[PDB]
Protein backbone atom coordinates (compact mmCIF):
# COMPACT_ATOMS: atom_id res chain seq x y z
CA UNK A 1 0.00 0.00 0.00
CA UNK A 2 0.88 3.81 -0.95
CA UNK A 3 0.67 6.68 1.37
CA UNK A 4 -1.17 9.57 0.51
CA UNK A 5 -3.27 12.92 1.67
CA UNK A 6 -6.31 11.71 3.04
CA UNK A 7 -9.90 12.61 1.00
CA UNK A 8 -12.41 11.38 2.84
CA UNK A 9 -13.58 13.54 5.91
CA UNK A 10 -16.34 16.66 7.37
CA UNK A 11 -19.86 15.95 8.53
CA UNK A 12 -22.09 13.37 8.08
CA UNK A 13 -26.14 14.22 7.79
CA UNK A 14 -27.76 11.26 8.70
CA UNK A 15 -30.83 11.05 6.78
CA UNK A 16 -33.74 8.65 8.23
CA UNK A 17 -33.56 7.19 11.24
CA UNK A 18 -35.60 9.47 13.03
CA UNK A 19 -34.04 12.25 14.68
CA UNK A 20 -31.29 14.00 12.59
CA UNK A 21 -28.09 14.34 14.00
CA UNK A 22 -25.01 15.34 12.37
CA UNK A 23 -21.71 13.41 13.10
CA UNK A 24 -18.44 14.71 12.40
CA UNK A 25 -15.86 12.14 10.48
CA UNK A 26 -12.37 11.31 9.23
CA UNK A 27 -10.44 8.83 7.40
CA UNK A 28 -6.92 8.23 9.23
CA UNK A 29 -4.26 5.31 8.81
CA UNK A 30 -4.27 2.87 10.83
CA UNK A 31 -0.78 3.23 11.83
CA UNK A 32 -1.31 7.51 12.81
CA UNK A 33 0.27 8.56 16.32
CA UNK A 34 -2.59 9.35 18.84
CA UNK A 35 -0.88 12.60 19.93
CA UNK A 36 -2.05 14.24 16.57
CA UNK A 37 -5.26 12.65 16.47
CA UNK A 38 -5.88 13.48 20.43
CA UNK A 39 -4.96 17.30 19.04
CA UNK A 40 -7.69 16.63 16.56
CA UNK A 41 -10.24 16.00 19.35
CA UNK A 42 -9.16 19.02 21.29
CA UNK A 43 -8.72 21.74 18.84
CA UNK A 44 -10.37 21.01 15.44
CA UNK A 45 -13.69 19.15 17.03
CA UNK A 46 -13.48 22.03 20.03
CA UNK A 47 -14.10 18.88 22.40
CA UNK A 48 -12.44 19.59 25.69
CA UNK A 49 -11.03 16.55 27.88
CA UNK B 1 -46.35 -3.76 13.65
CA UNK B 2 -43.29 -2.41 15.79
CA UNK B 3 -43.90 -5.19 18.14
CA UNK B 4 -43.73 -7.83 15.52
CA UNK B 5 -43.71 -6.69 12.21
CA UNK B 6 -40.00 -4.54 12.63
CA UNK B 7 -38.26 -7.21 15.26
CA UNK B 8 -34.89 -7.63 15.11
CA UNK B 9 -33.50 -9.53 12.00
CA UNK B 10 -36.56 -8.64 9.92
CA UNK B 11 -35.92 -9.16 5.73
CA UNK B 12 -37.05 -6.78 3.84
CA UNK B 13 -37.77 -6.45 0.13
CA UNK B 14 -35.84 -3.39 -1.42
CA UNK B 15 -38.58 -0.60 -2.25
CA UNK B 16 -41.37 -2.31 -0.78
CA UNK B 17 -40.54 0.01 2.72
CA UNK B 18 -41.13 2.98 0.42
CA UNK B 19 -44.26 1.60 -1.66
CA UNK B 20 -45.63 1.39 2.46
CA UNK B 21 -44.46 4.88 3.24
CA UNK B 22 -46.70 6.26 -0.14
CA UNK B 23 -49.90 3.66 1.06
CA UNK B 24 -49.56 5.21 4.84
CA UNK B 25 -49.12 8.85 3.28
CA UNK B 26 -52.17 8.55 1.38
CA UNK B 27 -54.28 6.96 4.21
CA UNK B 28 -53.67 9.49 6.73
CA UNK B 29 -51.69 7.25 9.48
CA UNK B 30 -49.66 10.15 11.53
CA UNK B 31 -47.93 6.78 13.13
CA UNK B 32 -47.12 4.47 10.74
CA UNK B 33 -45.35 7.72 9.06
CA UNK B 34 -43.28 8.05 12.36
CA UNK B 35 -42.09 4.59 12.70
CA UNK B 36 -41.44 3.93 9.11
CA UNK B 37 -39.38 7.06 9.38
CA UNK B 38 -37.68 5.42 12.18
CA UNK B 39 -37.05 2.39 10.92
CA UNK B 40 -34.83 3.74 7.88
CA UNK B 41 -37.41 5.21 5.32
CA UNK B 42 -35.65 8.75 4.26
CA UNK B 43 -38.02 11.10 2.57
CA UNK B 44 -35.07 12.86 0.72
CA UNK B 45 -34.70 9.56 -1.26
CA UNK B 46 -38.53 8.74 -1.01
CA UNK B 47 -40.31 12.19 -2.44
CA UNK B 48 -40.55 12.63 -6.05
CA UNK C 1 -22.48 -0.73 20.06
CA UNK C 2 -26.21 -1.13 18.43
CA UNK C 3 -27.48 -1.42 21.79
CA UNK C 4 -25.24 1.51 22.74
CA UNK C 5 -27.28 3.39 19.93
CA UNK C 6 -30.43 2.20 21.23
CA UNK C 7 -29.70 4.05 24.66
CA UNK C 8 -28.50 6.99 22.76
CA UNK C 9 -31.76 7.21 20.74
CA UNK C 10 -33.39 7.01 24.67
CA UNK C 11 -30.93 9.74 25.57
CA UNK C 12 -32.05 11.41 23.01
CA UNK C 13 -35.69 11.31 23.79
CA UNK C 14 -35.71 12.23 27.54
CA UNK C 15 -32.52 14.59 27.95
CA UNK C 16 -30.69 17.17 26.69
CA UNK C 17 -27.42 16.00 26.58
CA UNK C 18 -25.00 15.59 24.05
CA UNK C 19 -23.12 12.58 24.98
CA UNK C 20 -19.86 12.61 23.03
CA UNK C 21 -19.74 8.91 21.68
CA UNK C 22 -16.67 8.84 19.45
CA UNK C 23 -17.17 5.57 17.78
CA UNK C 24 -13.77 3.67 16.08
CA UNK C 25 -14.83 1.84 13.10
CA UNK C 26 -13.18 -0.12 10.15
CA UNK C 27 -12.99 2.00 6.75
CA UNK C 28 -13.15 -0.61 4.38
CA UNK C 29 -16.58 -2.67 6.07
CA UNK C 30 -18.73 0.81 6.34
CA UNK C 31 -21.37 0.88 3.51
CA UNK C 32 -21.66 3.49 0.57
CA UNK C 33 -17.76 4.34 1.32
CA UNK C 34 -18.17 6.81 -2.04
CA UNK C 35 -20.88 8.21 0.21
CA UNK C 36 -18.66 9.72 2.70
CA UNK C 37 -15.99 11.27 0.62
CA UNK C 38 -15.28 14.73 0.51
CA UNK C 39 -12.89 17.47 2.14
CA UNK C 40 -15.06 19.79 4.97
CA UNK C 41 -18.30 18.99 3.26
CA UNK C 42 -21.24 18.02 4.59
CA UNK C 43 -21.84 14.60 2.85
CA UNK C 44 -25.82 12.93 3.47
CA UNK C 45 -25.53 9.29 4.72
CA UNK C 46 -28.50 6.81 4.63
CA UNK C 47 -28.89 4.36 7.60
CA UNK C 48 -30.94 1.99 5.39
CA UNK C 49 -28.69 -1.43 5.57
CA UNK C 50 -29.14 -3.76 2.83
CA UNK C 51 -29.22 -7.87 4.54
CA UNK C 52 -27.86 -8.94 1.36
CA UNK C 53 -24.36 -6.97 1.57
CA UNK C 54 -21.75 -8.20 4.51
CA UNK C 55 -20.94 -4.51 5.41
CA UNK C 56 -22.57 -3.03 7.94
CA UNK C 57 -24.00 1.18 7.74
CA UNK C 58 -22.37 3.17 10.66
CA UNK C 59 -24.58 3.83 13.64
CA UNK C 60 -27.22 6.19 12.82
CA UNK C 61 -26.54 8.93 16.14
CA UNK C 62 -22.75 8.55 16.99
CA UNK C 63 -20.88 11.62 17.79
CA UNK C 64 -17.64 11.35 16.10
CA UNK C 65 -15.75 8.83 13.94
CA UNK C 66 -12.17 7.73 13.77
CA UNK C 67 -12.50 5.38 11.03
CA UNK C 68 -9.30 4.05 10.28
CA UNK C 69 -7.64 2.72 7.14
CA UNK C 70 -5.21 -0.20 6.54
CA UNK C 71 -5.79 -0.41 3.01
CA UNK C 72 -8.10 -3.25 2.93
CA UNK C 73 -12.07 -3.87 2.72
CA UNK C 74 -14.47 -5.61 4.57
CA UNK C 75 -11.88 -6.85 6.73
CA UNK C 76 -11.87 -6.37 11.05
CA UNK C 77 -8.31 -5.65 13.00
CA UNK C 78 -7.69 -2.05 11.29
CA UNK C 79 -9.11 -0.48 14.54
CA UNK C 80 -7.51 -2.44 17.48
CA UNK C 81 -4.34 -1.17 17.97
CA UNK C 82 -5.11 2.41 17.40
CA UNK C 83 -7.74 2.52 19.93
CA UNK C 84 -5.63 1.04 22.29
CA UNK C 85 -3.09 3.16 21.78
CA UNK C 86 -5.37 6.12 21.83
CA UNK C 87 -6.79 5.09 24.93
CA UNK C 88 -3.30 4.60 26.48
CA UNK C 89 -1.99 8.35 25.18
CA UNK C 90 -5.50 9.62 26.53
CA UNK C 91 -4.87 8.11 29.67
CA UNK C 92 -1.28 9.42 30.37
CA UNK C 93 -2.92 13.02 29.78
CA UNK C 94 -3.14 14.43 33.15
CA UNK C 95 -6.65 15.62 34.79
CA UNK C 96 -7.67 19.03 35.53
CA UNK C 97 -7.52 18.44 39.53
Amino acid sequence: TQLSPTDAFGTIEFQGGGHSNKAMYVRVSFDTKPDLLLHLMTKEWQLEL
Amino acid sequence: ARSQIFIYGQQWPVGSLEQAMLDALVLDRVDFVKLLIENGVSMHRFLT
Amino acid sequence: IRHVGDALKDHASKSRGKICTIGIAPWGIVENQEDLIGRDVVRPYQTMSNPMSKLTVLNSMHSHFILADNGTTGKYGAEVKLRRQLEKHISLQKINT
